[PDB]
RNA sequence: GGUGAAAUUCUUGGAUUUAUUGAAGACUAACUACUGCGAAAGCAUUUGCCAAGGACGUUUUCAUUAAUCAAGAACGAAAGUUAGGGGAUCGAAGAUGAUCAGAUACCGUCGUAGUCUUAACCAUAAACUAUGCCGACUAGGGAUCGGGUGGUGUUUUUUUAAUGACCCACUCGGCACCUUACGAGAAAUCAAAGUCUUUGGGUUCUGGGGGGAGUAUGGUCGCAAGGCUGAAACUUAAAGGAAUUG
């Protein structure tokens, strides 16, 4: 619940104590029940296999990436999302990725991530289409819906509130160096208005 | 009326060939409709080679000769002397010289 | 106000010993100041040279060579072969209408971790006693020729290192090996490798470098 | 009989929500409930269990696929490109 | 016995560049254009200011150690006209007679194996 | 180039079709050729490799799933494995393919 | 005028008429 | 930097220019042709795969299975539209600096949609070779593309050997081309626009002076843009074609 990305009860034999360790992975596009997942440096390159980013070659698609070696996954966990390895720097033990935000990041080689885009892709491509779906989407996440507009609120309840007309009054853009209570509206907006124009 | 046997183009049986820009006004025209000139001239002037031979440590020099294909629209070509409006009966004369 | 030409030492250039006269040219960078040594500044640079200069014969007027500095021995700088490209005059010269040209390309590494792309050029030939106005190819001999050319090229860099490649390439034996393997299909006029671009360089191995300079 | 012309599956949404919103949901809701061939048993029995989970009714398999298809196009190109990288490194 | 540099002339319209560099080409020596020679904004592409600009290089190209030069003629290139401007033939001639041993003269005009959309439009410029 | 000769088996030769019938036809030893699809479960094909090895009989891996094989054998249902009890004017047995 | 801009101006007129015609309808 | 000339723009923080890379997106220049394929619109990088084809050859095979084509159907440049990705160049709109008397146009700089892609729509162009499709016949020629045939012809390591390219005589099909008009046409011109007052091979569609007008309405299709069907009133004695002279 609260996550389109499906989990995989991946099971490993603990090499030190006789007991299997059932571990929650985020499923990739192409993993199925009974499939063997090979995790580690000497793993092959198939969809689902967990590999350190150093071994995997350039121009591949890797999801559920660790920011630092040992964080147990940080980046590209949302459904249908993935990180492209764009290059390596074998001298400094640091790879170079393209993050889903379009940002270019540097990651330690020892860090790792599953191969293949996260399953559940295309979730946002269908509208929730009614308030009931929206309610039942956020019921399983947190209390953040409905989101009343600050304009309709009274002046005491929101910086935008109040006035005989429903208008913000001051510029909605808020300085980054503002203080808690200021930061309502557009925070530290580098450039407002429509993208692509 | 129908001024030419092949309308203005070396295009028979295709329907489309390619757009090409002009080296003077940058006007998109079919490649075959263009005025093609293999401008074969040296980097330097004709009278210029003497000083190059004098001012080179290479006694036996190569005299390089650059190549560039000026693809011209007829609007620019006629204004640029590249072609001349010809007689109606002499229009059929397709010989380069 | 501070004249720039009065703060250099005029460093020189070495060519690999598999060439003609090693010395090429003298370039200015700066003094070896205490903060930034001139050695680091000199490194990573490329110099364009003419194979006629690096072989002494007008036979090699085209196919200029690209060299990259490796180690600065005082003012004298040894270089590794970095690439070669035809002079834009020569490429435009050999290309003429009414003769089809062949563009061949292979992406194959050397024996070491030193990968480069080999090109190849080929031009259809006006046959003897032949009276067709153009003599184009049949676009299936072109598929055949590009395969056999790529077979020749791929079985070449993979078979020998770069130093052995250049040493055997300076007599221009490769472009003959393309012709004699294509004389059974179609005759060719301008046959040359025409281009190399160097991509990756392995461990520098001053032992290998000093072998070609010393 | 022919019951609807163009609403199709989305006629359950009544006249509400507009026609464009019904059109976007139409072309995905069909993919959502469409039954798909299993890559393992070969029977057109794969149904969508949840968001991104595709349980083959027979042979009790389940495949992590797209939220509204057994396999997205943006992931089919993943599988294709993974092959070449595996292919080139090994051979 | 002699030193080689690179002349590296940028011969376009509306300005002309004569810019002698070392054989590696990274170090710049006496990058001079037409705009410094002529303030009339017209000779800047005319061969006159090309010859005056190109004579200024050799005025200081010597006494630094540049005996000979590898002239490298280049037009605007790219999507543009690709042909050298009026200065290309004349700013070349200021070099030749100014006392610079010219060798290995060649063109380095950037030919697009295939370019982007040319500037001007489909119907192009109209005057 | 395999699908053309399966019709020769389906009409001239004697076959048996499906897993249970095949392993029976391997146990009896009469079968000499078994064509295993690629969609079939790898465990089921793994022990059919074993039964084939026990009988010293040719095993051929079809280049497709049971849907291709079902069409190839000529039957509009699906077939995991097909066994060739005896082949008539078909040469699939005698050929290495 | 070209056949184009005669047609274009009637097309603009047709566009205006349909909005006005439907505006009452 | 830009111009016909300038100015707007960026620049002692270094623009422009020089080199090295790195990425992004687009396209496949030269080669490139009175050349090829495609039903048309279109198609110009390599390589691989998939399947489709036309021509050729055939002493194979089915043997009237054909041509055209209302109704109907697929494809259909560009522009445009919807959702997503992409977003280098150019660039509607827009903003600017010039020009003129005015210039919200041409010129220059920036720049949005767009140009690219995935999946759908629209179904239009001077979509033109302005020449419906099929069939036969009538004049000569030359080249070119693709196939095929023959030469004790040339040409390929071996000097009639392990065999492609070429030249010759051809032929089939194609894109076309040069002369001539027998013939046609109003002529321009056409080897098909010829075999039509010596009027009839088959067949489909379209036109009836110009405007109004591809408009109004009505229907249908379309997310819309709009497409298809499509008048009339009223109005004029002419528009129009091809050539001659000025």
């Amino acid at each position: 619940s609260g996550r389109g990305a499906p989990l995989a009860k991946v099971v490993f034999r603990d090499p030190y104590k006789y007991r299997l360790r059932e571990e929650i992975f985020i499923a990739n596009e192409g993993v199925h029940t009974g499939q063997f997942i090979y995790a580690g440096k000497k793993a092959s390159l198939n969809v689902g296999n967990v590999l350190p980013l150093g071994s995997v070659p350039e121009g591949t698609i890797v999801s559920n990436v660790e920011e630092k070696p040992g964080d147990r996954g940080a980046l590209a966990r949302a459904s249908g999302n993935y990180v492209i390895i764009i290059g390596h720097n074998p001298d400094e033990n640091k790879t170079r990725v393209r993050l889903p935000s379009g940002a270019k990041k540097v990651i330690s080689s020892d860090a790792r991530g599953v191969i293949g885009v996260i399953a559940g892709g295309g979730r946002v491509d269908k509208p929730l289409l009614k308030a009931g779906r929206a309610f039942h989407k956020y019921r399983l996440k947190r209390n953040s819906w409905p989101k009343t507009r600050g304009v309709a609120m009274n002046p005491v309840d929101h910086p935008h509130g109040g006035g005989n007309h429903q208008h913000i009054g001051k510029a909605s853009t808020i300085s980054r160096g503002a203080v808690s209570g200021q930061k309502a509206g557009l925070i530290a907006a580098r450039r407002t208005g429509l993208l692509r124009g | 009326p129908k001024k030419r046997a092949s309308n203005g183009r070396n295009k028979k049986g295709r329907g489309h060939v390619k757009p090409v820009r002009c080296v003077n006004c940058s006007k998109s025209i079919p490649k075959d409709k263009a005025i093609k000139r293999m401008a074969i001239r040296n980097i330097v002037e004709a009278a210029a080679v003497r000083d190059l031979s004098e001012a080179s440590v290479y006694p036996e020099y190569a005299l390089p000769k650059t190549y560039n294909k000026l693809h011209y629209c007829v609007s620019c070509a006629i204004h640029a002397r590249i072609v001349r409006v010809r007689s109606r009966e002499d229009r059929k004369n397709r010989a380069p010289p | 106000v501070v004249d720039p030409f009065t703060r250099k030492e005029w460093f020189d250039i070495k060519a690999p010993s598999t060439f003609e006269n090693r010395n090429v040219g003298k370039t200015l960078v700066n003094k070896s100041t205490g903060l930034k040594s001139a050695s680091d500044a000199l490194k990573g640079r490329v110099v364009e040279v003419c194979l006629a200069d690096l072989q002494g014969s007008e036979d090699h007027s085209f196919r200029k060579i690209k060299l990259r500095v490796d180690e600065v021995q005082g003012k004298n700088l040894l270089t590794n072969f970095h690439g070669m490209d035809f002079t834009t005059d020569k490429l435009r010269s050999m290309v003429r209408k009414w003769q089809t040209l062949i563009e061949a390309n292979v992406t194959v590494k050397t024996s070491d971790d030193y990968v480069l792309r080999i090109f190849a050029i080929a031009f259809t030939r006006k046959q003897a006693n032949q009276v067709k106005r153009h003599s184009y190819a049949q676009s299936s001999h072109i598929r055949a020729i590009r395969k056999v050319i790529s077979e020749i090229l791929t079985k070449e860099v993979q078979g020998s290192t770069l130093a052995q490649l250049t040493s055997k390439l300076i007599p221009e034996v490769i472009n003959k090996e393309i012709e004699n393997a294509t004389k059974d299909i179609f005759p060719l006029q301008n046959i040359h490798v025409r281009k190399v671009k160097l991509l990756k360089q392995p461990k520098f191995d001053v032992g290998a470098l000093m072998a070609l300079h010393g | 009989a022919k019951r609807t012309k163009k609403v199709g599956i989305t006629g359950k949404y009544g006249v509400r929500y507009g026609s464009s919103l019904r059109r976007q949901v139409k072309k995905l809701e069909i993919q959502q409930h469409a039954r798909y061939d299993c890559s393992f048993c070969g029977k057109k029995t794969v149904k969508r269990g949840a968001a991104g989970i595709w349980t083959c009714s027979c042979c009790k398999k389940t495949v992590a696929g797209g939220a509204y298809t057994v396999s997205t196009a943006a992931a089919a190109t993943v599988r294709s490109t993974i092959r070449r990288l595996r292919e080139m490194v090994e051979a | 016995s002699q030193v080689f540099g690179v002349a590296r002339i940028y011969a376009s319209f509306n300005d002309t560049f004569v810019h002698v560099t070392d054989l590696s080409g990274k170090e710049t020596i006496a990058r001079v254009t037409g705009g410094m020679k002529v303030k009339a904004d017209r000779d800047e592409s005319s061969p006159y200011a090309a010859m005056l600009a190109a004579q200024d290089v050799a005025a200081k190209c010597k006494e630094v150690g540049i005996t000979a030069v590898h002239v490298k003629i280049r037009a605007t290139g790219g999507t543009r006209t690709k042909t050298p401007g009026p200065g290309g033939q004349a700013a070349l001639r200021a070099l030749a007679r100014s006392g610079l041993r010219i060798g290995r003269i060649e063109d380095v005009t950037p030919v697009p194996s295939d370019s982007t959309r040319k500037k001007g439009g489909r119907r192009g410029r109209r005057l | 180039s395999i699908n053309q000769k399966l019709a020769l088996v389906i009409k001239s030769g004697k076959y048996t079709l499906g897993y249970k019938s095949t392993v029976k036809s391997l146990r009896q030893g009469k079968s000499k050729l078994i064509i295993i699809a690629a969609n079939t479960p790898v465990l089921r094909k793994s022990e059919l490799e074993y039964y084939a090895m026990l009988s010293k009989t040719k095993v051929y891996y079809f280049q497709g799933g049971n849907n291709e094989l079902g069409t190839a054998v000529g039957k509009l249902f699906r077939v995991g494995v097909v066994s060739i009890l005896e082949a008539g004017d078909s040469d699939i047995l005698t050929t290495l393919a | 005028m070209r056949a184009k801009w005669r047609k274009k101006r009637t097309r603009r007129l047709k566009r205006k008429r349909r909005k006005v015609r439907a505006r009452s309808k």
